[PDB]
């Protein structure tokens, strides 16, 4: 279970990476959004950091809006193990609930989280 | 295309397709056979013609000639759908044996030459229908009851908990108790209208023994049920009671232990790094979870068993009665899963 091409980009190089879950697929965030969550919405975070000895540290969270769908949050869980599966398991695995987030997830925000009405939609 | 889901229960099957909310054919995993094969809703309006089965009484088949049927009706009479056209999504028994899967698998694919398969556990399906990776699932069912342990996204074997309790045994019950009042319901027929009854009337007290002081002050316990001939019926404690039994089996002369200590006990069985994860996500799935006051029960029941310091956290999901269904669809429906299956030449040639 690799050949997805956002697989393929995911944890190469220390830094942040947010999908969100539309139509049963990880759709990249565009980066000028980082930080702003839809309420609407279920999304996937991948945190890369490079460890002292060179080998990379990962920490995946998946984030559930109070209105997104149970298509969008059953998806953001099974793409969460499916990530961690092509990092050989080796990432770690965080579930966020919106306005409940841990103070890790929220510390890759400088700005801090914020979430915004909407969201796209069902694919149920 | 468009997967097909099916969860093959012990007194239903669920059936559908990937990417819809709810299954659109459920029917009684039931096949009767002259005393040339009926299944489902038609098999019991012919009950007098018919000698009628289960085929997957306790969630492990066991009769694979019948299992091929309600799969042909599956297919044929209710999807409308070729099977041989569609990837399949099969659902199975946490600990199914590997025997158990093979055989499902070599029928699909020699029998129905279905394109592509993928076989789910069931309470995995449910977690994730749950928007989580790690929890413990209690899936109580018709012929069976399962707590399942689950972390990062798989299934702890070591640590699942069979309990042949639920709610077929439920419905059993309520007419043996109903004879208090003088009810004799005792032909399958009957036991299709005591299903009803327990399913429309009855709930879990959140403390049995006050429940039972409370219902014998006055009548307000007593509730009313219209049956198909007209007469009705009044059920009292019986509501209570009835499903009691998931939590106190020696009320059906067994020495197992009920729901609550059940959920512990696999709990206990998972390394302390992980219990309090486990603790603060249990969820329910299944028809026999639906009962009002069953969160807040298994709530108090787990609490007490548990060390103090745990957060116990009961999920009880609204659409929880086809949650292993609806977390088939999404699976099935998700850009990933064309990798995950296998396909009929690769079974083929292995
Ligand atoms: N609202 C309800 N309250 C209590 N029990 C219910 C309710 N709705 C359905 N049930 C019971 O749920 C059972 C069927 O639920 P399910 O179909 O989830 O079991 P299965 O999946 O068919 O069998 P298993 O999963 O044990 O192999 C039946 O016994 C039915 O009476
Ligand atoms: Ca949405
Ligand atoms: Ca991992
Ligand atoms: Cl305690
Ligand atoms: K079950
Ligand atoms: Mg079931
Ligand atoms: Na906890």
């Amino acid at each position: 279970v690799v050949e997805h091409p956002e697989f393929l980009k995911a944890g190469k190089e220390p830094g942040l990476q947010i999908w969100r879950v539309e139509k049963f697929d990880l759709v990249p965030v565009p980066p000028n959004l980082y930080g702003d969550f839809f309420t609407g919405d279920a999304y996937v975070i991948l945190k890369t950091v490079q460890l002292r000895n060179g080998n990379l540290q990962y920490d995946l969270h998946y984030w559930l809006g109070n209105e997104c769908s149970q298509d969008e949050s059953g998806a953001a869980a099974i793409f969460t193990v499916q990530l961690d599966d092509y990092l050989n398991g080796r990432a770690v695995q965080h579930r966020e609930v919106q306005g409940f987030e841990s103070s890790t997830f929220s510390g890759y925000f400088k700005s801090g989280l914020k979430y915004k009405k909407g969201g796209v939609a069902s694919g149920f | 295309v468009q997967a097909l889901v099916v969860d093959n229960g012990s007194g239903n099957v669920k059936a559908g397709v990937a990417g819809d909310d709810a299954p659109r054919s459920v029917f009684p995993s039931i096949v009767g056979r002259p005393k040339d094969a009926f299944v489902g809703d038609e098999a019991q309006t012919k009950r007098g013609i018919l000698t009628l089965k289960y085929p997957i009484e306790h969630g492990i088949v066991t009769n694979w000639d019948d299992m091929e049927k309600i799969w042909h009706h599956t297919f044929y009479n209710e999807l409308r759908a070729a099977p041989e056209e569609h990837p399949v999504l099969l659902t199975e028994a946490p600990l199914n044996p590997k025997g158990n899967r093979e055989r499902m698998t070599q029928i699909m694919f020699e029998s129905f030459n279905v394109p592509a398969m993928y076989v789910a556990i069931q309470a995995v399906l449910s977690l994730y229908s749950s928007g989580r990776t790690t929890g413990i699932v209690l899936d109580s069912g018709d012929g069976v009851s399962h707590t399942v342990p689950i972390y990062e996204g798989y299934a702890l074997p070591h640590a699942i908990m069979r309990l042949d309790l639920a709610g077929r045994d439920l419905t059993e019950y309520l007419m043996k108790i109903l004879h208090e009042r003088g009810y004799g319901f005792s032909t399958s027929a009957e036991k299709e209208i005591v299903r009803d009854i327990k399913e429309k009337l009855c709930y879990i007290a959140l403390n049995f023994d006050e429940e039972m002081k409370t219902s014998e002050q006055s009548s307000d316990i007593e509730k009313s049920y219209e049956l198909p001939d007209g007469n009705i019926i009044t059920v009292g404690n019986e509501r209570f009671r009835c499903p009691e039994a998931l939590f106190q089996p020696s009320f059906l002369g067994k020495e197992w232990a009920g729901i609550h200590t059940t959920t512990f006990n696999s709990i206990k069985k998972c390394d302390v790094d992980i219990r309090k994860d486990l603790y603060g996500n249990i969820v329910l799935s299944g028809g026999t979870t639906m009962y009002e006051g069953i969160g807040e029960r298994l709530t108090r029941d787990i609490t007490t068993l548990a060390p103090s310091t745990m957060k116990i956290k009961v999920v009880a999901p609204p659409e929880r009665k086809y949650s292993v269904w609806i977390g088939g669809s999404i699976l099935s429906s998700l850009s990933t899963f064309q990798q995950m299956w296998i396909t009929k030449e690769e079974y083929d040639e292995s």
